[PDB]
C-alpha cells in the first residue's frame, strides 16, 4: 500500500494546504510598513510566499498526475526550493529571537546598522548564503547524466557529481539544532527576565497597596509619612523595573509620573502635618491602583501571547519534522528494521514536512500578533 | 474667582505666557489646570500644577512644548508655550477644582478664559463685496441680499446693516478661517421682493483691529 | 449632537472603557462662555456607558455637555467627551435656497466666491453640493452654519464655492444642490455668467 497511501493522505492533505496557506500568507507582502525594525518579518513573508508557490508541484509529482518530466523537475527544482525557503525560515526565526533576546535582556550590543543589529545588512545576507552559497544544487543537478531511470518512477534519485545534496541537507539539519538550541536561550532567558519584571511590579503594587491600607488605617502624621514614603519609593521601583521588561509596556514608563505625582502631593500634605486632609489625597491613589491594575492584568495577556507566540509556531511547525528525520535516516544506516516500519517512517516524515510548510498558513499569527502596524493596517483594511 | 491674562496674537513658533490670578484663595493650597477649547471644538487639558507639593502634569500633545509654574507670591499660575504650532489656537481656561485633589469632584471654579491665537498673517483688511438678489430667487415675495466681508485678519469685524436700522431677518455667519490664514463672514438679510425698489441696502463693516469702516450698498445689479 | 423640547426628559451617555467608579464630572458649557461643572442633572451608568439625565428640560439647559472620561484623577490627566449639544426641538421647516454671483468687484481682485445660502431650515443636518458645467466639486466650498436662531430656532448655512478667475470664466453655468431631510428632493439653485 506504499504506492497508493502517499498519494491519497499525504498529497490530499497537501493539496489542501495549498489553497489556503498562500491566500492567507499573500497579504503581509505588501508592507506599506516599517523601515528598520519589521523586516525580519517581511523576509519571512517573502520565504513562506515562495514555499506554497513551489507547493503545487510536489502534490503534482507524489500523486501520480505528472509524468516522468514533471517528476524530474520537481527533484531538481521545487524539493530544493522549498527547502532552502524552509531552512532560511527557521533562521529568521532565531533572528527575530536574536532581536528580541537582545532588546530587552541587556541594554546595548552594537552593529553596523542600528543599535540592537544590522537588520538590512543581515537581511541581505543570510539570504544569499542560503540560496546558493549553502545549495550549490540547482543547476549542477542536471540528472545523473541520464534520464529514463524507472520511466515516472526514481525520478529524485537522479543526479551527478557525487550527489552532495546529502553533504547539503545534513547541514541544513545541522543549523536548524543551533537555532532550535539558540531558541533554548534567546527565549527562556527571554522568559526569566519578563518573568522577574512581573514579580517586581507586583510586589512593587502589593506593599503600595498595604502602605494604602496603612494610609486609609493611620491616626496621626506619622504613619501617614512613613506609609506615603514607603508608597514613593515602591512606585519609583516599579517605575525603574517596568523599563527592563516587554516593549509591549511602553505607557507603563508613561502613567507612573502621575501616580508617583500624587503620593508626592499627599507626601507634603502629610509632611506639613495636614494628617487628616493628606489622607483624602491618599484616597484618590486608590483609583489608581484600580486604573492600573485594570491596564496591567489587560497587557500582561498581551506580552505572554507575544513573547510566548513564536516560541509556539516554531515548535510546531519545524521541530516535529527535525524530530521524525533522525529515526529516518538511522534506519535508513540501520537496515536491520522492519521494511513496513520503514513505510510507516516514511509517512510519519511526509506527514511532519507537511506540518512544517504549515508555517506558511501559522505566519500570520506572528503577523498579526507581533506587528502593531500589522494590526492598524487590518483594522483600517 | 480665577482671571486669565496674556492672550493674543503670536506668530508660530512664538511663546507666550498666560497668567492665570486667583482671587479669594491662594494658589499654595490647590491646583491649576489649564483647558483649551479650540475654535469650534471640544475642550482639551492642557496642564497642572500642585503648588503645594510641586508636582506638574502635562497632556501627552503637548508634554514640553509647555511648561505651568506657580507664583504664590502674586497667586498666579502662568503658562509658559514655547515653539507654538498652529493648532495652538484656542480659548485656555483656567480651572481650579475645589480642592486640590478634588475628592472626586473635578474642575470646579473655571476662569474666564482668554484667546490665543497663532497665525502668521498680517493685520489685513475687510473686503467687504455684495451679494445681490434677483427675480428668480423670489419665492413667497422674499428675496435674500448680503454682503461677504473676505481676507481679514485677525478676528472679530462687526457686519450692521443700515447702522443698525435693519435688524430683521439678518444671518451674520461664524467667520471661517480660511486655507489663506485669512478670515471670512457673509451677512445675508431676506427682505421683500417688493420692497427692494424702497428700501435701500447698505451694508457696515466695522473692523476694529485694522480699524477700518467700509459702508457697501447692496443691490439687484440692473 | 441631540435635540429635545423644553420639559423633555434626556439622556446624554458618554464612552469609556473604564470599569471603576461612577466619579465622571459632566460640565455643561454654554455656547460662548467657560464650562460649568454639573438637582434635574443626575448621574447613571450602564455598562461602560456614563449617563446624565435631565428630568425635565429648561431654556437654560440647551448647552454642549462634555464628560471627563474615567482616568481623570490620579489628581491630573482630564479627557474631556467630544460634546453632546441640546439643541431644540422645532417641526422640520425647509431650507430657502438662494445663490449669490461673485460681484464684479470681487472679479477685480482675481477671485470669485459664490456664495450658497440655506436660510431658515431644521434641522441642522443638510447637504451642500456645487456643480460647475454640471461637474461636481469637492474641497473648494468652504460652509459656516449659524447658531439656532433665539425667536423661531432656525439655523442658516453658508457655502462659499472659492475660485480663481481663470477657474471662474472657464465655465458659464454654478449650480448649488441642496438635498435636506425637509425636502422630498434636492432643490438646485443655479445661475448662467454673465446673464442678468
Amino acid at each position: 500500500i506504499t504506492q497508493q497511501i502517499i498519494p491519497v493522505l499525504y498529497c490530499m492533505v497537501f493539496i489542501a494546504g495549498i489553497l489556503l496557506n498562500g491566500v492567507s500568507g499573500w497579504i503581509f507582502f505588501y508592507v506599506p510598513s516599517s523601515k528598520s525594525f519589521i523586516i525580519y518579518l517581511k523576509n519571512i513573508v517573502i520565504a513562506d510566499f515562495v514555499m506554497s508557490l513551489t507547493f503545487p508541484f510536489k502534490i503534482l509529482g507524489d500523486s501520480g498526475l505528472g509524468p516522468w518530466q514533471l517528476n524530474v523537475f520537481v527533484c531538481r527544482v521545487s524539493a530544493v526550493l522549498f527547502y532552502v525557503n524552509m531552512y532560511v525560515s527557521i533562521v529568521f526565526f532565531g533572528l527575530i529571537s536574536f532581536d528580541r533576546y537582545y532588546k530587552i535582556v541587556k541594554p546595548l550590543w552594537t552593529s553596523f546598522i542600528q543599535s540592537v543589529s544590522y537588520s538590512k545588512l543581515l537581511s541581505v545576507i543570510v539570504w544569499m548564503l542560503m540560496l546558493l552559497l549553502a545549495v550549490p544544487n540547482i543547476i549542477l543537478t542536471n540528472q545523473s547524466v541520464r534520464e529514463v531511470t524507472q520511466i515516472k518512477c526514481i525520478e529524485l534519485k537522479s543526479e551527478l557529481g557525487r550527489k552532495w545534496h546529502k553533504a547539503s541537507n545534513y547541514i541544513f539539519v545541522a543549523i536548524f539544532w543551533i537555532v532550535f538550541l539558540l531558541l533554548i536561550v534567546f527565549y527562556t532567558a527571554i522568559t526569566k527576565k519578563i518573568f522577574k519584571s512581573h514579580a517586581d511590579l507586583e510586589d512593587n503594587w502589593e506593599t503600595l497597596n498595604d502602605n494604602l491600607k496603612v494610609i486609609e488605617k493611620a491616626d496621626n502624621a506619622a504613619q501617614v509619612k512613613d506609609a506615603l514614603t514607603k508608597m514613593r519609593a515602591a512606585a519609583l521601583d516599579a517605575q525603574k523595573a517596568s523599563g527592563s521588561g516587554s516593549p509591549e509596556m511602553k505607557d507603563f514608563r508613561h502613567g507612573f509620573d502621575i501616580l508617583v505625582g500624587q503620593i508626592d502631593d499627599a507626601l507634603k500634605l502629610a509632611n506639613e502635618g495636614k494628617v487628616k486632609e493628606a489622607q483624602a489625597a491618599a484616597e484618590q491613589l486608590k483609583t489608581t491602583r484600580n486604573a492600573y491594575i485594570q491596564k496591567y492584568l489587560s497587557v500582561k495577556k498581551k506580552s505572554s501571547r507575544n513573547i510566548f507566540s513564536i516560541v509556539f509556531v516554531f515548535f510546531v511547525c519545524f521541530v516535529p519534522y527535525h524530530i521524525a528525520r533522525i529515526p529516518y535516516t538511522k534506519s535508513q544506516t540501520e537496515a536491520h528494521y522492519s521494511c513496513q516500519s520503514k513505510e510507516i517512517l516514511r509517512y510519519m516524515k511526509e506527514f511532519t514536512l507537511l506540518l512544517s510548510a504549515a508555517n506558511v498558513c501559522l505566519d500570520p499569527i506572528i503577523y498579526f500578533f507581533l506587528c502593531q502596524p500589522f494590526r492598524e493596517i487590518l483594522c483600517k483594511k | 474667582q480665577l482671571v486669565e491674562s496674556g492672550g493674543g496674537l503670536v506668530q508660530p513658533g512664538g511663546s507666550l505666557r498666560l497668567s492665570c490670578a486667583a482671587s479669594g484663595f491662594n494658589i499654595y493650597y490647590s491646583s491649576m489646570h489649564w483647558v483649551r477649547q479650540a475654535p469650534g471644538k471640544g475642550l482639551e487639558w492642557v496642564a497642572s500644577i500642585s503648588p503645594y507639593s510641586g508636582s506638574t502634569y502635562y497632556a501627552d500633545s503637548v508634554k514640553g512644548r509647555f511648561t505651568i509654574s506657580a507664583d504664590t507670591s502674586k497667586n498666579t499660575a502662568y503658562l509658559q508655550m514655547n515653539s507654538l504650532r498652529a493648532e495652538d489656537t484656542a480659548v485656555y481656561y483656567c480651572a481650579r477644582p475645589w480642592y486640590p485633589w478634588s475628592y472626586w469632584s473635578g474642575l470646579d471654579y473655571w476662569g474666564q478664559g482668554t484667546l490665543v491665537t497663532v497665525s502668521s498673517a498680517s493685520t489685513k483688511g475687510p473686503s467687504v463685496f455684495p451679494l445681490a438678489p434677483s427675480s428668480k430667487s423670489t419665492s413667497g415675495g422674499t428675496a435674500a441680499l448680503g454682503c461677504l466681508v473676505k481676507d481679514y485678519f485677525p478676528e472679530p469685524v462687526t457686519v450692521s446693516w443700515n447702522s443698525g436700522a435693519l435688524t430683521s431677518g439678518v444671518h451674520t455667519f461664524p467667520a471661517v478661517l480660511q486655507s489663506s490664514g485669512l478670515y471670512s463672514l457673509s451677512s445675508v438679510v431676506t427682505v421683500p421682493s417688493s420692497s427692494l425698489g424702497t428700501q435701500t441696502y447698505i451694508c457696515n463693516v466695522n473692523h476694529k483691529p485694522s480699524n477700518t469702516k467700509v459702508d457697501k450698498k447692496v443691490e439687484p445689479k440692473s | 449632537s441631540l435635540s429635545a423640547s423644553v420639559g423633555d426628559r434626556v439622556t446624554i451617555t458618554c464612552r469609556a472603557s473604564q470599569s471603576v467608579s461612577s466619579a465622571v464630572a459632566w460640565y455643561q458649557q454654554k455656547p460662548g462662555k467657560a464650562p460649568k461643572l454639573l438637582s434635574r442633572f443626575s448621574g447613571s451608568r450602564s455598562g461602560t456607558d456614563f449617563t446624565l439625565t435631565i428630568s425635565s428640560l429648561q431654556p437654560e439647559d440647551f448647552a454642549t455637555y462634555y464628560c471627563q472620561q474615567p482616568w481623570s484623577w490620579g489628581s491630573a490627566l482630564i479627557t474631556f467627551g467630544q460634546g453632546t449639544k441640546v439643541e431644540i426641538k422645532r417641526t422640520v421647516a425647509a431650507p430657502s435656497v438662494f445663490i449669490f454671483p461673485p460681484s464684479d468687484s470681487q472679479l477685480k481682485s482675481g477671485t470669485a466666491s459664490v456664495v450658497c445660502l440655506l436660510n431658515n431650515f431644521y434641522p441642522r443636518e443638510a447637504k451642500v453640493q456645487w456643480k460647475v458645467d454640471n461637474a461636481l466639486q469637492s474641497g473648494n466650498s468652504q460652509e459656516s452654519v449659524t447658531e439656532q436662531d433665539s425667536k423661531d430656532s432656525t439655523y442658516s448655512l453658508s457655502s462659499t464655492l472659492t475660485l480663481s478667475k481663470a477657474d471662474y470664466e472657464k465655465h458659464k453655468v454654478y449650480a448649488c444642490e441642496v438635498t435636506h431631510q425637509g425636502l422630498s428632493s434636492p432643490v438646485t439653485k443655479s445661475f448662467n455668467r454673465g446673464e442678468c
